[PDB]
């Protein structure tokens, strides 16, 4: 039925398209690759680096045990991590 | 930065010396352990004789003492019962029996050191896990 | 007393099967 | 025809396209994180 | 070809139902992918194969086949010489170029119809005879192939023999089982527990004799067909259509596909277990062997030992009375294997033997098998589902039996699909009910 | 007055329709699928539970998830700017904020999408038996991801948005609620399972009853997307089945309504059931059986058998599955069969 | 006459017999009546059956302490295994019952008839000049009934294993299967779920949409159903108004408009998907189990970090351990 606006088949085939994207796509790919590569991701999402789960001993898991004072608790958890 | 060279220091002889195996040996020890051990000693137990395990305390009460490199090493060369009464090289893989346990043929004095050094470091990392199973998985 | 109650509802499904097949309203062409 | 270059659909097709590749790149980067 | 003229793109290859020339190239080119594989993979195996480490512990499935024929093995399947492997692998890899050349050629350059290009090679589906002819040839070709095996056994090196009197080792069969009785017996032997079916066959004399007894039947047929045409019933029985011919041959494969999945999962003879892993029942047996030994060799009196239920840990009886191994293994009391037989007596596992005739070679062989049972995950992690990582391994016996049941099955589905289509394309209505004359519309209602 | 100018804009037949409903459906929907995809690859479930839940940690597609918040959190909404997170986004990620975020956004997202079905339907002028049908899934998600937990201790016990993180939710149920023995789940199955049968028996009946309206074999083209005569023969069908199963349809209008009722109804019963397990008002046991087995030790039914499996599932699982409970079960306590 | 056989073959093949007995049906009919009748009796009255190998008889029948939910026909004994145990192989019915004889009789018969039932589902189509393949859609369920009742046992070595004929023992088969194969973690089951879950999803869609575009031909006070007449000439709803909406819900091309292409996707999705689960049970029958990620994600020192895959396994062990409490004498469950 009613077929409106710029078509994909064409756009994908358009030389202008790849001119534009054979910069943008890999750009994003390398942009994110560095997000992990730099170790930025870790710090953004408080996710532990392979060497940061338990300090040398503490075979005990750092489990948040109470809301309200939840954060302060997590902080000290990273603290202990020396 | 967790598997420190301190966690890699295990008793060398029975008198007291210690050896600080490298992270290179460790890995290779593990590779060699799965290569000729895991089949029957996965997780540090014993599929064909659950009574005896590879827990360090266990090896200590062995005879001769196996809670050190030289001891385990002797074993892989010529195994004996937990009391040392019988030589069991004919039913347990060893150098004295490579003709029957091929995998053993590759193995060299160097390899034997790693495999052994692995049997002593694991429990240092895994703790109770290394000894029992199921219950501890 | 339960056995009986279960076997009944069952005997009913089975008689209801007969009727639903051999005693439906024939689907006449219109 | 004289189709436009920036449409509502383009806004959509990109909100999922841009993040994805960003991720596929990040995720492809992890494959080398070890020990 | 085109759709608006032939079939549909995803149905492409049916556009060739009537273009034998191309339909030959299709068949040739493909019959090249199989060889190519056989070849390319054997080298992939070999390139990884480690001379002295159990084959089953190395994901091999092709080399094991070559070994069983008696090629580069020696005593106990010792992998004495790798060359036969390299040798076999490549020959195929090359013969693939040949066949490959034919296909590409016959489906492109060559004539796309054997019609006039050669009236002997050309063929007619409904020609209820040129088919009986082509079949005939092939029926002879297979026969020559079967006889090749007998050759490799009775004349060139022999085959592997787990049952080898001295013990597993290559052995030249020189007493093929002749005689219909024994041979054909296996044919009408229940497929159920105990009396297996074809999957019994515990000795190479029969495997060999049985094959000798095949060409001298298979070729006997290859002739009878190049010399005749389907009788009356034959014609008023089957649908003579290209697609229909496929169907019958489809179900055929599928049916065998199961017969195979069963063979590699149960038989010990034509699948050494020294090259493949141990049979499933074999491993469940060896765990008892392993503990009946360990405990005996420790003070226990296995003959009298009574377990949690009152059945006796190590030994109990079977429904027919035989003394078997206890535990869940009571179900595998049918397992027969080299390492175990010497402990068997006339009423089953004998006590005296068990009590003091258990050579070390068994104690460790029994241990080897219980620690190499057919259990593992998709990502190849040997053992029970609850097991921890390390020791990645999956018995060839698993991989094989698993793959083939899938193939085997889908083919049965395939069979129906075509047998059902060709059986209606004939009456001619595989494209829809004829608006104008709906059979149903002329049948007395049931109400 | 401009309302209309807007309404006009929104209701314009674009590639991807929008609508007033879209002013909700998209802000959320995306924002939810987005959070999942994020948490799935970047954030962890270490402070909340005690496991790696993302890619960056080493998990694969099957083992990843946006795992619920700590039990000590409670039924807290976990608003990024609330008492807990205290505005700090990263910590928010660590305490499990990403869960209530996905849960709640996805929630309004399903509300949005239904309004859509209701907006597009009103426009295009068709009956709304597709927004009605979609109530079935609202029930499931609204009772399994929202009601259930609200009935228990915290959010920690809701499914977790993960492939395995769900298989776990399955076993837990079998083990603590003995779900499979609940008449409501049973109906649930009878409906999903038979809704599949309808969706496959009907599909096959249509395709193998087609009149010929083409010349080739690929009869897909023979169907004129344009009106006219039925494409298959309802009369022939009704005949087939009636002689090969005794009963058979004969009212396309009823057939297609049944197809809506069956799978929809079953997911509803499925829901009511869980609303019950929120209060642990489960269908765990049959007392008549217990009393008998207590007195007579030789009475065994597949019923009792399964009850022991549960004892096992709870004993061995509980510990690592409910960390905030600091369970410690000495090897001598662990219920076990023989040998194993 | 004209030789009754000639005639017989015409009745057997009658295209207008209330219920189409066919050539396949000549077997389906007695086979299913033997099974169905033995099942119904077995389920009502029938002594406890020594399912596992031991001598710890389980009672499944009603007259022996069960209700419809707990009752079942118990699998032939483990002492029997894969051996063929018909009634004539028993020394007495009692032996036959105590050892589970009823099961084998019931499944071998149901599998035989259910197969011919598949064949019959072709014969009639042929006799009615309709296209075949319906019988191929039904090969999914059958394949699943085959897996669970015949393939799984041939692999494990005994009919004692292999889903028991009863509501609760079906749950048993599952809860245990999991612990033994970690099925939930096997591609083939996930495809099974996408199929069964998907199938339903689409059954609601198709049924939904169509109902949503029926052409007004009835008052407000009378069923919408009357608007259709059996065998009526043309279509009964606007397949274009249908697509007109669904297309706009997601987006035009992300929709159907070809009844034939739409209806095929309906019969292919669940069938292809359900086939797989049958191939999963049939596959895990030879011990190629689900994925295993236990003790992956290990940290820097070597500490195991546990992923959801482990909480899973933790609950699986609990199953592995307690199941068949008195049937094990050695460490490994290799049967
Ligand atoms: C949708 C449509 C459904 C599609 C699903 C179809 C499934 C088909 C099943 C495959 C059957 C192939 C028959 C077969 O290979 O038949 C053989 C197999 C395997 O037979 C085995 O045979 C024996 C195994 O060999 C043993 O016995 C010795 C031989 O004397 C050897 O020493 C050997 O080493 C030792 O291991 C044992 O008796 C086993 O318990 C078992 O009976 O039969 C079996 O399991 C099958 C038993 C059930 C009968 C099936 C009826 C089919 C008609
Ligand atoms: C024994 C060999 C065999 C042969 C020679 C044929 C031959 C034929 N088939 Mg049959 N078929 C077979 C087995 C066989 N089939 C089986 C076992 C099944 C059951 C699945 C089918 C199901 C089947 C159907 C449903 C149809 C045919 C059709 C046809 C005809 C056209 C071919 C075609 O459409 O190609 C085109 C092929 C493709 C579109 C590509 C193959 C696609 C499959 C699904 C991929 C499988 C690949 C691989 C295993 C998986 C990848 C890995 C995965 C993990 C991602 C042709 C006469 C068609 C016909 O017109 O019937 C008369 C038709 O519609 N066949
Ligand atoms: C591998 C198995 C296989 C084989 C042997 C064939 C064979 C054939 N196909 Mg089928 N096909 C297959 C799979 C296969 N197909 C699948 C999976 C599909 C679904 C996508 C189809 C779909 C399909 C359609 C839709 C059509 C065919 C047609 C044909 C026939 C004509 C070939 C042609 O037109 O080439 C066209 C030529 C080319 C563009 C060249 C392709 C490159 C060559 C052949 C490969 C070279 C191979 C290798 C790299 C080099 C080796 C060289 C060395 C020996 C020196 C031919 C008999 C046609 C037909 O029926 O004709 C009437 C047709 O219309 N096929
Ligand atoms: C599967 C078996 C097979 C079969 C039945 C055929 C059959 C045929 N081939 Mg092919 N061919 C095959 C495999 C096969 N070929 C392979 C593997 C290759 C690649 C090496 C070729 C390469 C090939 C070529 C290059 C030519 C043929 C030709 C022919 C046709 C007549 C020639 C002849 O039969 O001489 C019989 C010869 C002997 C006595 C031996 C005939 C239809 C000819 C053709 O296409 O003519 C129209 C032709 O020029 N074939
Ligand atoms: C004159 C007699 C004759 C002979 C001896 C052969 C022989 C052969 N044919 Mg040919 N064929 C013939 C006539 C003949 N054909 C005719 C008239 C036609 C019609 C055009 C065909 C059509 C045909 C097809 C379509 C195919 C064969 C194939 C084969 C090969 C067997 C497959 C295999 O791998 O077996 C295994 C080997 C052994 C048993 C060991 C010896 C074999 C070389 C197949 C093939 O190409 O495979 C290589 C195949 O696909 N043939
Ligand atoms: C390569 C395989 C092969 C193939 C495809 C054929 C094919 C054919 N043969 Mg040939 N045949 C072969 C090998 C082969 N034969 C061999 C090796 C010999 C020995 C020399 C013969 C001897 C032979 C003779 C003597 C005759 C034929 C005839 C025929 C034709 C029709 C007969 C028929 O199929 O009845 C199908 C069978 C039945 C209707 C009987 C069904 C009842 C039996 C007892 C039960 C079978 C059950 C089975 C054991 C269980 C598994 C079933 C499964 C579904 C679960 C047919 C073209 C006939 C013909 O027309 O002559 C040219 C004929 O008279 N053949
Ligand atoms: C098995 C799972 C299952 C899934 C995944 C599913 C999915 C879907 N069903 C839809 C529709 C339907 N489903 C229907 C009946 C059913 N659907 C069923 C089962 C499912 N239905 C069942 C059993 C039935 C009964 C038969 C009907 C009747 C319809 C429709 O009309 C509609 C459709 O258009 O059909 C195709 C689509 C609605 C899109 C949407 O709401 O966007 C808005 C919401 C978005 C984008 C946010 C996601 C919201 C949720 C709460 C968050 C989940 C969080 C993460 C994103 C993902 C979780 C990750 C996993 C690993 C656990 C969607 C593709
Ligand atoms: C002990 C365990 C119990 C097991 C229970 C099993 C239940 C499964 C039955 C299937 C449910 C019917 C769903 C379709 C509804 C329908 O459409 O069938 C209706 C008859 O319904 C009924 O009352 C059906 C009664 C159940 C018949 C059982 C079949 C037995 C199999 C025999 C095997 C032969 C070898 C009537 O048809 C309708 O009649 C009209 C409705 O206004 C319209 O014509 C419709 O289009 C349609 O034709
Ligand atoms: C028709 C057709 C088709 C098909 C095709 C085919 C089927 C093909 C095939 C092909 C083939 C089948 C090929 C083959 C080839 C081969 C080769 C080319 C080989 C080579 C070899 C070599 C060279 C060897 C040697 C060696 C050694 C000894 C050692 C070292 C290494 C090496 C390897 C080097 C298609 C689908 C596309 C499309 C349509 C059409
Ligand atoms: C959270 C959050 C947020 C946001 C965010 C977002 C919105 C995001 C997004 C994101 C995204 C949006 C992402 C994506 C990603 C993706 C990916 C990563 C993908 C992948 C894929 C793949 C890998 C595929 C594959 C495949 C399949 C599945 C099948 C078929 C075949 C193939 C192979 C192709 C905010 C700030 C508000 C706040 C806070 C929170
Ligand atoms: C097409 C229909 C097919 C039906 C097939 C079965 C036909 C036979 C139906 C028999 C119906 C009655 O079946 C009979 O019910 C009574 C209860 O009322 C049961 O009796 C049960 O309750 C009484 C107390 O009230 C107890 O003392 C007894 O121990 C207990 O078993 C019988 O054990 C059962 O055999
Ligand atoms: Mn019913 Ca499969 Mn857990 Mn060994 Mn028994
Ligand atoms: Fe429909």
């Amino acid at each position: 039925g009613t077929t409106g606006e710029r078509p994909f088949s064409d756009i994908i085939t358009s030389v202008r398209y790849w001119v534009i994207h054979s910069i943008t796509i890999p750009a994003l790919f390398i942009a994110g690759w560095l997000f992990v590569s730099t170790g930025l991701a870790y710090d953004v999402f408080g996710t532990p680096r392979p060497d940061s789960y338990y300090a040398q001993e503490q075979r005990s898991i750092p489990l948040v045990t109470d809301r309200f004072e939840a954060k302060q608790q997590v902080e000290t958890f990273l603290e202990q991590l020396k | 930065a967790e598997l420190t060279p301190e966690v890699l220091t295990v008793p060398l002889n029975s008198e007291g010396k210690t050896i600080t195996l490298t992270e290179k040996q460790y890995l290779e020890g593990k590779r060699l352990f799965q290569y000729a051990c895991a089949s029957c000693h996965v997780g540090g137990i014993t599929k064909t004789n659950p009574s005896l395990d590879l827990r360090t305390e266990t090896l200590a009460l062995a005879t001769p003492p196996r809670d050190n490199i030289e001891g385990l090493v002797d074993y892989m060369k010529n195994p004996t019962t937990y009391d040392g009464e019988q030589e069991i090289a004919e039913v347990h893989p060893s150098l004295r029996s490579a003709d029957i346990f091929p995998k053993m043929r590759n193995l060299t004095e160097k390899d034997l050191v790693a495999i052994a050094g692995h049997i002593l470091v694991e429990p240092k990392i895994l703790g109770d896990k290394w000894g029992g199973g199921k219950v501890y998985y | 007393m339960e056995t009986i109650t279960y076997v009944f509802i069952f005997a009913c499904i089975i008689a209801l099967f007969f009727f639903a097949i051999f005693f439906r309203e024939p689907p006449r062409i219109t | 025809v004289s189709y436009p270059i920036f449409t509502v659909r383009w806004v959509a097709v990109h909100t999922l396209a841009v993040p994805t590749i960003f991720f596929l790149g990040a995720i492809a980067a992890m494959q080398f994180i070890q020990r | 070809d085109q759709e608006s003229s032939g079939f549909a793109w995803w149905a492409g290859n049916a556009r060739l139902i009537n273009l034998s020339g191309k339909l030959l190239g299709a068949h040739v080119a493909h019959a090249g992918l199989i060889v190519f594989w056989a070849g390319a993979m054997t080298l992939f195996e070999l390139a990884h194969f480690i001379p002295e480490k159990p084959m089953y512990e190395q994901g091999l499935i092709l080399i094991p086949h070559i070994a069983t024929l008696g090629w580069g093995v020696g005593p106990g399947g010792e992998v004495v010489d790798t060359f036969p492997f390299f040798v076999v692998g490549v020959v195929h890899l090359i013969s693939s170029a040949v066949l490959g050349f034919g296909g590409v050629y016959h489906a492109i350059r060559g004539p796309e119809t054997l019609e006039e290009y050669s009236s002997f090679f050309g063929y007619d589906w409904k020609d209820k005879n040129k088919m009986t002819t082509i079949l005939g040839f092939h029926l002879i070709v297979l026969g020559i192939g079967a006889l090749l095996l007998v050759a490799k056994a009775m004349f060139f090196g022999g085959l592997y023999d787990t049952w080898a009197p001295g013990g597993g080792d290559v052995r030249v069969i020189t007493n093929p089982t002749l005689d219909p009785r024994v041979i054909f017996g296996y044919l009408l032997k229940s497929p159920f527990g105990g009396e297996g079916w074809i999957v019994s066959v515990n000795n190479l004399e029969d495997v060999v004799g049985g094959h000798i007894w095949i060409g001298l039947i298979c070729i006997a047929g290859g002739i009878w067909h190049i010399l005749t045409t389907p009788f009356g019933w034959a014609r008023r029985a089957f649908i003579w259509s290209g697609e229909a011919y496929l169907s019958y041959s489809l179900g055929a494969l599928s049916m065998m596909g199961f017969i195979a999945t069963c063979f590699v999962w149960f038989n010990n003879t034509v699948y050494p277990s020294e090259f493949y892993g141990p049979t499933g029942p074999e491993a469940s047996q060896a765990q008892a062997m392993t503990f009946l030994i360990r405990d005996q060799k420790l003070g226990a009196n296995v003959g009298s030992a009574q377990g949690p239920t009152g059945l006796g840990k190590y030994l109990m009886r079977s429904p027919t009375g035989e003394i078997i191994f206890g535990g869940e293994t009571m179900r595998f009391w049918d397992f027969r294997g080299p390492w175990l037989e010497p402990l068997r007596g006339p009423n089953g596992l004998d006590l005296n033997k068990i009590k003091n005739d258990i050579q070390p070679w068994q104690e460790r062989r029994a241990a080897e098998y219980m620690t190499h049972a057919p259990l593992g995950s998709l990502n190849s992690v040997g053992g029970v589902a609850t097991e921890i990582n390390s020791v990645n391994f999956v018995s060839p016996r698993s991989w094989l039996a698993t793959s083939h049941f899938v193939l085997a099955f889908f083919f049965l589905v395939g069979h129906l699909w075509h047998a059902g289509r060709a059986r209606a394309a004939a009456a001619g209505f595989e494209k829809g009910i004829d608006r104008e004359s709906e059979p149903v519309l002329s049948m007395p209602s049931l109400d | 007055g401009w309302f209309d100018i807007l309404d006009d804009w929104l209701k314009r037949d674009r590639f991807v329709f929008v609508g007033w409903s879209g002013i909700l459906l998209f802000p959320c929907a995306y924002l939810a699928l987005g959070g999942w995809l994020t948490g799935t690859t970047f954030v962890t479930s270490w402070y909340t539970h005690g496991l790696a839940s993302s890619y960056l940690e080493g998990c694969n597609f099957l083992t990843v998830a946006v795992s619920t918040p700590a039990n000590s959190m409670g039924h807290s909404l976990l608003l990024l700017w609330g008492p807990e997170a205290q505005g700090d986004f990263t910590r928010w990620c660590q305490l499990g904020g990403l869960w209530t975020f996905i849960a709640l956004h996805g929630a309004f997202g399903l509300i949005g999408f239904m309004l859509r079905q209701f907006e597009i339907a009103r426009l295009v002028g068709v009956r709304p038996y597709n927004a009605i049908a979609f109530s079935a899934p609202i029930a499931v998600f609204v009772s399994v991801f929202l009601i259930y937990p609200l009935g228990q201790s915290s959010w920690f016990f809701a499914p977790s948005f993960g492939v395995a993180a769900i298989f776990r939710f399955l076993l837990f149920f079998q083990g603590f609620h003995n779900w499979t023995l609940n008449p409501f789940h049973m109906m649930g199955v009878a409906g999903v399972l038979g809704g599949a049968l309808l969706c496959a028996i009907h599909g096959a009946t249509v395709e193998n009853t087609l009149f010929q309206d083409g010349e080739g074999a690929s009869t897909f083209r023979a169907f004129n997307p344009t009106q006219a005569e039925e494409t298959y023969s309802m009369v022939t069908a009704n005949r087939f089945w009636s002689q090969i199963f005794g009963i058979a349809f004969s009212n396309k209008r009823w057939l297609h309504f049944f197809m809506l009722f069956v799978p929809v109804t079953g997911l509803w019963m499925s829901a009511i059931g869980v609303v019950g397990l929120a209060l642990n008002l489960r269908s765990y046991d049959f007392i008549s059986q217990e009393i008998r087995a207590a007195e007579d030790p030789e009475f065994e039914t597949f019923y009792t058998k399964n009850l022991l499996l549960n004892e096992g599932i709870r004993a061995w699982m509980a510990p690592q599955d409910q960390p905030h409970e600091n369970f410690v079960f000495p090897e001598e306590v662990l219920p076990r069969g023989n040998a194993l | 006459s004209a030789n009754l056989w000639e005639r017989f073959c015409n009745w057997v093949t009658s295209t207008d017999n209330r219920l189409y007995v066919g050539w396949f049906g000549v077997i389906m009919i007695p086979t299913l009546l033997a099974a169905t009748i033995c099942f119904v009796i077995a389920f009502i009255a029938a002594p406890p059956v020594d399912i596992d190998g031991i001598r710890e008889p389980v009672s499944g029948s009603l007259l022996y302490g069960n209700n419809i939910i707990t009752g079942a026909v118990v699998p032939s004994s483990n002492a029997i295994g894969l051996h063929f145990y018909p009634i004539w192989e028993a020394a007495s019915l009692d032996e036959w019952l105590y050892n589970g004889g009823p099961y084998q009789l019931i499944i071998f018969h149901f599998l035989l008839g259910a197969s011919c039932y598949m064949g019959r589902q072709w014969e009639l189509s042929y006799r009615l000049g309709m296209r075949p393949w319906i019988c191929v859609a039904y090969s999914a369920p059958l394949a699943s009934a085959f897996a669970v009742f015949l393939i799984y046992p041939i692999g494990q070595g005994s009919f004692s294993d292999g889903m028991p004929l009863g509501i609760s023992g079906t749950f048993n088969f599952m809860i245990v299967f999991q612990a033994e194969h970690n099925i939930l973690m096997h591609p083939f089951h996930q495809l099974g779920v996408a199929g069964v879950f998907g199938g339903a999803l689409f059954c609601a869609m198709h049924g939904s949409l169509v109902t949503s575009s029926l052409i007004r031909e009835t008052t407000e006070t009378e069923s919408a159903n009357y608007g259709y007449k059996f065998g009526q000439e043309e279509e009964t709803y606007n397949i274009v108004a249908a697509h007109g909406y669904f297309g706009r819900l997601i987006f035009q091309y992300a929709s159907f408009n070809n009844s034939r292409s739409l209806h095929f996707f309906l019969a292919a999705w669940p069938v292809v998907g359900v086939w797989f689960t049958a191939l999963g049970i049939s596959t895990m029958a030879f011990n190629l189990n689900g994925f295993n990620f236990n003790h992956s994600v290990i940290d820097a020192k070597g500490n195991v970090i546990n992923t959801w895959a482990d909480i899973i396994n933790r609950a699986n062990l609990g199953m592995e351990v307690m199941h068949e409490r008195n049937a094990h004498n050695f460490p490994l469950d290799l049967a």
